[PDB]
């Protein structure tokens, strides 16, 4: 506590844009939270970007239409921005500010954080071992996502990747071969698209797991830019502190990045490549990398960053600085929607790096890293087949590459094709691509031991 | 189908419900303590000495070479002597001569429970210096110890760190 | 920045007056009692500057104004070669070399292109090896298989020397050295090799007399 | 020639990069045409057919990898470079107009 | 020693009343003392880049000035600890604090001062005796493998003055004591010296002894030498992890260091966690390789400072051995993530960038740091010498080789290992490509190779022929099926497959094929094409009429040779010694001539 | 001279990057240089490259790092950088700064020549009328080099362009059927490369006629873009007012133009392509212009300013600029490297702008310049058939165009294949030139007039 009365000042140097310039401040802080009062009792919040000598620059969050130079007053808080942490706060709806839009009351903290917090010490980082089921057999079977990675899911403008990122957050969690907590945050989000977040976690009744923010379009840009702090910041209280496992997911970074650019040109800094900051990088590996798990600890954080590329261009600043400091991707891809493949995750340019650690015996099933292999192959297969049907012709195939025609059809009408309301655990998903496998005869399994084979190939 | 949504609903509103009355027992207790120090600044001797702190506080934040005390104005008497001695306490501690007036035309609404603000020479800066607000102030970066007791303790909560 | 190879002018007398107390040094160390005649000459252009207070900085200045041998190569090859002499009889130190070996090793050494890269300067380093393992050794089969068998070796080479290159001692680098890298927890094998050594010695009581 | 001679710009890599993947969809695919018609050629060894067949996809493919492709990927690398020294020269202006600012600044203190 | 903040304009602090600073200088800005550095000064004003957040930091603090640049904190308990990018040890960090965050503002010396450290004098020197930088007065005993001894700290000199006595020191006393001129210093165990500075040597010395690593491929086709520098892509796929183990663990160099730029969280977790877990027999005895590792560890989040300077930390702490007289082994984990450090902080200065974005002077950059390797002659009279060896990695964006980054880099190293995905997916490995990796120190080898093994040279030369020819042949093979080929092709065909199986392939998950000795590559090798050159002469003096050798002849004949052949792999050097496992190769080889020589 | 003592300077203003801005200054001179000593002793220099009222400049050739503002001790010479120049240097070892680094004195100075020059008055310019025999049939047939010619080598990393150079320097003569003062410039390489042109010029028995200034990858990068003009002043030194015969050869020049660039970046100079800046022609053209002969004097300076070619992009800025500046160029490629080709020069993009005057009656041989046209044009050629039978096939191919591939083939491994130890004469050059060109008949070599085929062609 600082038991300090607050300070409030009249004197206004000016006001530039989005900027509040004011004088004769007593030993500003940089960060500091404000709030003003406006001569219509207008109260609006803003945070001090600047501080040269008694000059402090104010960005105000709201509009900083109808300030004068003359009655509006600001005070200080005499402390940066510290979001209040709880557990119950765990089932409740935020705004990027952290005020609940739920109609519910205040968060009754029991600590407060500093938002920006502190990277996790190397020396106590522990690499990922168990797996986080999603329920997507796309994202399960294929490259499923180990319990302390971080892999983003990559899709173009006008893909589903909301309603993909919705499903993963009612069906989400343990293989279960009560700790496990997932926090959603929403950057830029329009109306309609939060509205359909906050009413389908409400209906399904997963919002007892759920912590979530939404941070709309027409919400300031500098809001924006916290939401993914707060919601980290929660994260990280709820698993290191609560001993928990938390999925973190956050959605539209393209729109948090845009949100960036803007303060960057508030700072008048000089932009870099793309137009975006010179530092986009590092600001992107403070978000992405207050994850994993730690020694001594059974709490865990994953994150499932969502992006959209921009032009549908992978080598874009945005998706390109994402991927280069996260482990895998998920690829959503457009062939597949068009063709009205829900989910439409294409399993081919894919990858999980930390898959070969997630499973196994005594985490899925023995299995699991097999039948993996060997669905992707024949899908591969599958496809280079079909780009030869469509030159020689069906009568010029043979028997095997029938086989691979017709696991190719059912793979992505079984196996890929799922739907938003069924869930598929970790074990089902395995079971289906068996069925799938059991087309082919056991020799053109290769990559299947044959002690897996005999115990799991027959039936 | 429609049951299901029922049921998410009930659950999802009760726990708003429960809530909401947690954060009515604050609000009641929050407004027995202004109860509370309403009957403590009914005292004189002990207001006295709670006028001669904040009068030092106030001006120790604001450093002004000019400074103007607003008070209530059946607290004037009290403000006078806590002026009177927070003046050499002042310059000593901040070795600047600062000409401290008390504003004898316009008084603090008689509904604040007491306190002083304090305004520096052309009343562009203030503190807000009342008892009210630093109530309030201190009530609220408290606040995680007021939980913890009256409700108990985070029984999942291992690490402080 | 005059840089003359690696070094700036001042550290490069710096190094100049360094190698020349150094050489004093080593060859008050090796020679208390001034006994290596012929070996003293060789270095009297550097000794002479010993045995005298300069509190570094009148000597530097002799370096910088050319009194001092001050070619820093021709210092570093000389200054090798003694310290490398040193080595020679400090590793045996538990036995006497003979004045005459000395200083026939001396000339051997002096003789040669390029004595950092020769074998006389490899079978030392193999030496130290052993016997700085021997330092700090618990006692167990293998250590006391390995001490008995370096009081050997020291024996030898303060009789014969390095360069003047014999089987006996030869082979007894090799057997040392391979019981040395041999696994702690193999102990038939440490015990065949050691007793191998033992029956191929020429003599038939190999320590006796040369350990207690 | 060496290039398909397309002004720099963020409309022409993306055209680029779209023409290349065509271009690379097609060797594959004449590739796949020519593994086929070979396969059937060494199975009878209407035979000339086959031969002339053979060595016209060939030649088409080769054409595509030693000579399309080059040219498109040259292009490709040539806007790119270009769009970088655009977005320098942006880069020195607003640099200039940022100092000039501080400066106007200075003097009216 | 105090000045105070003026403003702050973000990560940029600018301080007043600070004139006694130099540029590059350290300052700790504010209460909670957060590190930063001057960049741009004016009058007795300065501006100061602040590494860690600077939220809360007001107008009025205090500053205070540190009088060294960025260094390096050199000395006893160094080996063992893990430090952040700009010497902050982790294992002190968590441990001193039980957290798991790095506290922002932490200031944890870089080596403890509550170690009571055992130092011997040299006990040869003497009060009044004359020293000189470089120059080794005593040693601490660490552990048993390395000896960390103690140097006089290079630019200082003068006349001893006194001598601490055998017995248990920390590093906060007095050691030594010298006057040099009236001016008496008083030394402790400890150096700094500024990590930008390059640590001087008598003189830089040509690269002659091989670096031996314990992988047949990647050492008889591709050498590298201690003090050489070399580079090895670094893709998921690639298989570096047999690179970084095989060097780390049997290598013959004295110390490893291991450097991380700024990877994925992930990715420094797994190399913690596998570091501590390998051993090495070294007298015997089975140790831990952290009692020989020093580990450098800097994730993507970390400042970038940190991550910027992480890459000279590393190499500082290896020259600080390397003038010890030990051979030094760095590997940096990633020159792009460095690279990607470094354009951040150009971006920050707003600098006119340069090709493909980054600052106009990268190539100046790692051209200072390659050429701060190699093997030199050491300061101080012991006349010793040692090494620092370069292998850091790249992983360029896209694994294109366009990047300036990597572009430069394989401009400047001297070796490149270039790695595979294919082969890994082939279960093949190491996974090195041969056709795209090269080695330009062969020639500088090529005298200690005449001088101890003779045949490796042409043994090596006809290897490389051989697979270029078997490359060189996939056309012809693929439009034939060996049908219309002759047999003096099928011999180089089938007899590249047995070098690239049972040769350039090793399976270091085997205990007998953990490490090859050379002695056993050149022999593996020798026989191999000794085998190559018999086929070629029986075919090649038969071919003329009537009665013929062919391949089909030559397998069939001799097939229990090309077994033998196979099986040499087998020889496992520690329960089978260097005689007998010579006496076995030459036995196969005149087994083999024999067979050849039943078909004439 | 200058008698009046010289002023020594605490007034430091501030520092920016590399830049050290002085104030108080007494009557600054413009490209005057100064003396700076850090709190510690160090000792560094300078050059003041923008003077204002009270106000200097200062660009630090060591570097700025360590650069205080209060105990700064600086002074002004009250000249520019002119060096001392003696015959005796040669057979000295300089660094970049032209101090001594092998232990010898410094310059015992016959006179103070100004780094900067003097452009040679055109009018006294005497055109180079002589050529040097460098006994590479690459060169003197196809590319002949001039005595006071101006022919870099472009090359790339891992190329033995320092192999080229150490060659011309040995088997450099005259075809006048001579020992050449030079001059080497080792900029911005490593010890083992600057160690092989130091042990080859011993080996050649050479020595004693070779000055070497060296600045290492280790050195500074400002000292990077004088060095050169070192070098070049003593050779006009010793060519100009010596009459000795100088060879001046430049390593990567590259490093001169990243230094330069790093220069003009700090400055914040208007940029041209890559960054470098607007200027970097004008600079380059002061540094290679120092070379030809002088009417009245028999002097000469010839350069080889071989320069690395970044990414092989003979459009890159630095052998661009230079292309337009030097008598063209011998370039060497990849392509004959990988394929053990020594030297690895390929003749197709080279060039040399005063061959025509250089070879023919009086200089060679009267049929010179006619056997190179046409080798020219079959190289052309059989590299055009390449690119055409790699599509069609060789059965596509005429007899008109195999003829062009035994040419290519034979002119490759028979012309420019010669080792790093083969000295040819200009005579044999030509001979092994008619001996490929009488691979085609008479009616195809349409580039030599019958005049000439009738007598050199039937033998």
């Amino acid at each position: 506590y600082l038991s300090q009365p607050r300070l409030t000042y009249k004197t206004v140097s000016g006001v530039n844009g989005p900027l509040v310039i004011l004088d004769h401040v007593k030993f500003p802080r940089y960060a500091e939270i404000v709030h003003l009062t406006l001569p219509d009792g207008t109260k609006r919040s803003g945070q001090v970007l600047e501080v040269s000598g008694s000059k402090a620059v104010v960005q105000v969050f709201e509009g900083t239409s109808g300030i004068d130079a003359k009655k509006t007053s600001c005070e200080f808080t005499g402390d940066i921005l510290r979001t209040p942490v709880s557990e119950d706060m765990l089932g409740r709806v935020f705004n990027g500010s952290g005020k609940p839009i739920d109609r519910g009351p205040v968060v009754l903290a029991e600590d407060f954080l500093d938002i920006m917090g502190q990277p996790i010490n190397p020396q106590c980082r522990i690499y990922p071992e168990e797996m986080i089921q999603t329920g997507i057999s796309a994202i399960d079977g294929m490259n499923s996502i180990a319990r302390g990675q971080k892999i983003p899911i990559f899709s173009a403008a006008g893909l589903p990747h909301n309603e993909i990122a919705a499903q993963i957050c009612r069906q989400a969690g343990l293989v279960k071969k009560e700790n496990f907590a997932i926090v959603f945050a929403a950057m830029g989000v329009n109306m309609e698209t939060a509205r359909f977040f906050k009413s389908d976690f409400e209906e399904n009744g997963s919002m007892d797991n759920v912590c979530l923010f939404l941070n709309l379009a027409n919400d300031p840009t500098i809001e924006r830019i916290i939401t993914p702090r707060l919601a980290l910041t929660t994260a990280e209280f709820l698993a290191y502190q609560c001993e928990k496992h938390v999925l973190v997911i956050l959605t539209d970074m393209s729109s948090y990045a845009e949100a960036l650019r803007e303060v960057s040109a508030a700072r008048e800094e000089v932009p870099g490549r793309r137009g975006f900051p010179g530092y986009m990088y590092t600001d992107l590996a403070t978000i992405y990398e207050r994850a994993g798990r730690v020694e001594g600890r059974n709490g865990s954080i994953t994150q499932i960053p969502i992006l959209t590329m921009p032009n549908d261009d992978i080598t874009h600043p945005i998706p390109d600085l994402t991927g280069y400091i996260t482990e895998g991707q998920i690829y959503v891809d457009r062939q597949l929607h068009n063709r009205q493949i829900y989910p439409p995750i294409n399993v081919l340019p894919s990858l999980s790096r930390l898959m070969k650690s997630a499973i196994g015996e005594g985490m899925t099933r023995k299995d699991h890293a097999d039948v993996s292999n060997q669905l992707y192959a024949c899908y591969a297969i599958g496809k280079d087949v079909q780009a030869m049907k469509a030159v020689v012709g069906e009568e010029a195939l043979t028997s095997d590459d029938l086989l691979y025609l017709e696991f190719l059809q059912k793979f992505e009408k079984n196996f890929i094709t799922q739907g938003p309301y069924e869930n598929r655990t970790v074990y089902e998903t395995l079971d289906i691509g068996w069925q799938l496998l059991r087309i082919f005869p056991k020799e053109m399994l290769k990559r299947i031991p044959q002690s897996t084979l005999s115990e799991f190939y027959p039936r | 189908q429609q049951k299901k949504i029922q049921m998410s609903n009930l659950m999802n509103q009760a726990r708003l419900k429960v809530l909401r009355a947690r954060d009515d027992l604050i609000t009641d207790l929050l407004n027995e303590a202004k109860q509370r120090l309403s009957k403590v600044v009914k005292d004189t001797t002990r207001y006295q000495v709670l006028l001669d702190g904040l009068v030092l506080q106030g001006l120790y934040q604001l450093l002004e070479p000019r400074m103007i005390v607003r008070c209530r104005k059946q607290d004037f008497p009290l403000v006078k002597a806590a002026v009177q001695k927070a003046i050499p306490m002042y310059k000593i501690a901040t070795k600047k001569d600062v000409d401290v007036q008390i504003d004898l035309e316009a008084y603090l609404p008689e509904d604040i429970a007491g306190g002083v603000e304090i305004y520096n020479g052309d009343r562009k800066i203030k503190v807000s210096n009342t008892l009210e607000s630093r109530l309030d102030l201190i009530a609220q970066q408290m606040m995680p110890e007021v939980r913890g007791a009256l409700f108990g303790a985070n029984a999942n909560r291992k690490f402080l760190d | 920045g005059i840089k003359m190879g690696g070094l700036t002018s001042e550290q490069y007398h710096s190094q100049v007056v360094g190698k020349i107390g150094y050489i004093a040094r080593c060859m008050q160390t090796i020679d208390p009692e001034n006994n290596l005649k012929k070996i003293r000459e060789d270095y009297q252009d550097v000794l002479i500057w010993a045995e005298k207070n300069y509190r570094f900085e009148e000597i530097l200045e002799a370096s910088k104004s050319g009194k001092c041998p001050n070619d820093l190569d021709a210092l570093s090859r000389r200054s090798l070669i003694l310290q490398e002499l040193l080595r020679l009889v400090s590793s045996i130190s538990p036995f006497k070399m003979k004045l005459d070996l000395i200083e026939s090793q001396y000339e051997k050494m002096k003789q040669h292109v390029n004595l950092w890269k020769s074998d006389y300067h490899v079978k030392l380093n193999q030496l130290n090896q052993l016997t700085d393992y021997l330092k700090n050794a618990a006692p167990t089969p293998k250590n006391n298989f390995l001490r008995a068998m370096t009081s050997v070796l020291q024996m030898q080479i303060a009789q014969y020397g390095i360069t003047e290159d014999n089987e006996g001692i030869n082979q007894l680098f090799k057997l040392g050295l391979h019981l040395l890298a041999m696994a702690n927890e193999k102990i038939d094998e440490q015990y065949h090799l050691f007793k191998g050594y033992v029956k191929d010695q020429p003599e038939e009581s190999p320590f006796e007399g040369i350990l207690p | 020639k060496d290039r398909i001679e397309i002004f720099p710009s963020r409309m022409a890599q993306t055209i680029m990069k779209a023409r290349l993947k065509g271009a690379q969809t097609g060797r594959n695919l004449l590739k796949k045409k020519s593994d086929a018609l070979t396969l059937r050629f060494r199975q009878i060894l209407s035979f000339v057919t086959l031969d002339e067949a053979i060595k016209i996809t060939n030649r088409r493919v080769n054409a595509i990898e030693h000579v399309i492709i080059p040219r498109i990927e040259r292009t490709l690398a040539y806007i790119i470079t270009e769009l970088d020294e655009r977005e320098r020269e942006e880069f020195y202006r607003l640099k200039k107009i940022q100092e000039k600012k501080k400066i106007i600044k200075e003097k009216s203190e | 020693t105090f000045g105070y903040v003026h403003g702050v304009s973000g990560p940029v602090v600018t301080a007043c009343d600070m004139a006694g600073a130099a540029m590059y200088e350290l300052v700790r800005v504010g209460h909670s003392e957060l590190v930063g550095e001057i960049i741009r000064l004016e009058g007795d004003m300065a501006t100061i880049q602040v590494y860690e957040e600077t939220s809360g930091v007001s107008v009025g603090d205090p500053v205070l000035r540190t009088g060294k640049p960025l260094s390096v904190e050199l000395g006893p308990g160094i080996m063992g600890a893990i430090f952040d990018g700009i010497q902050r040890p982790l294992s002190d960090i968590s441990s001193q604090t039980q957290s798991i965050y790095i506290p922002r503002g932490v200031n944890v010396s870089a080596l403890s001062r509550d170690i009571k450290w055992e130092f011997i004098p040299s006990k040869n020197l003497r009060v009044g005796s004359h020293i000189t930088g470089g120059d080794i007065y005593g040693i601490v005993n660490e552990n048993s493998l390395i000896k960390h001894k103690i140097m006089l700290p290079p630019r200082s000199r003068g006349s001893v003055t006194y001598i601490a006595p055998p017995g248990n020191y920390d590093a906060s006393d007095v050691v030594l004591e010298l006057e040099f001129e009236g001016v008496k210093e008083k030394l402790s165990m400890v150096q700094v010296w500024p990590v930008r500075q390059v640590r001087p040597v008598t003189e830089k010395l040509p690269a002659n002894h091989p670096l031996l690593t314990g992988q047949r491929v990647l050492d008889a086709l591709f050498p590298c030498v201690q003090g050489g520098t070399t580079a090895i892509p670094g893709a998921f796929g690639c298989g570096k992890t047999v690179i970084s183990q095989s060097l780390s663990k049997y290598s013959n160099s004295d110390v490893i260091i291991y450097v991380g730029c700024g990877e994925r969280g992930n990715e420094m977790s797994e190399v913690l966690r596998d570091f501590p877990e390998l051993t090495m027999e070294v007298d015997g005895k089975v140790e831990s390789i952290m009692k020989r590792t020093a580990l450098v560890a800097n994730t993507s989040n970390m400042p970038v400072a940190a991550r910027e300077a992480s890459i000279y930390t590393g190499i500082t702490l290896s020259e600080y051995f390397r003038d010890m007289g030990y051979h030094v082994s760095m590997m940096a984990d990633s020159t792009s993530r460095w690279a990607e450090a470094l354009r951040e902080i150009s971006g920050r200065l707003a600098e006119m960038p340069a090709d493909s974005g980054y600052p106009a002077y990268l190539g100046a950059r790692l051209a200072s740091f390659y050429e701060r390797a190699g093997r030199v002659k050491c300061l101080g009279n012991p006349e010793r010498e040692g090494s620092v060896s370069i292998v850091g990695a790249v992983s360029p964006p896209g694994g294109d080789f366009s990047d300036p980054v990597t572009s430069a880099t394989l401009g400047i190293v001297q070796v490149f290992w270039g790695l595979d995905k294919k082969l890994a997916q082939r279960k093949h490995f190491p996974s090195v490509n041969w056709l795209i990796s090269y080695s330009k120190y062969m020639r500088a080898l090529d005298e200690y190779y005449d001088k101890h093994f003779t045949e490796f040279v042409p043994l090596r030369t006809k290897a490389k022929e051989i697979l270029q020819e078997e490359e060189d042949l996939a056309e012809i093979v693929q439009l034939v099926g060996k049908a219309s080929l002759a047999e003096t092709d099928k011999i180089t065909l089938e007899v590249a497959k047995l070098i690239k199986d049972d040769f350039l392939q090793q399976n270091g998950y085997t205990p007998y094929d953990r490490f090859c000795p050379f002695y056993k590559t050149v022999g593996m090798l020798s026989n191999m094409i000794s085998f190559y050159d018999m086929a070629r002469r029986a075919v090649e003096t038969t071919a003329q009429s009537d009665n013929k050798i062919t391949w089909s002849i030559i397998r069939e004949h001799m097939g229990e040779i090309l077994y033998k052949l196979s099986s040499m792999k087998f020889k496992d050097p520690v329960k089978d010694g260097e005689a007998k496992i010579k006496a076995d190769y030459a036995q196969l080889l005149e087994d083999m001539q024999n067979a050849f020589r039943s078909l004439e």
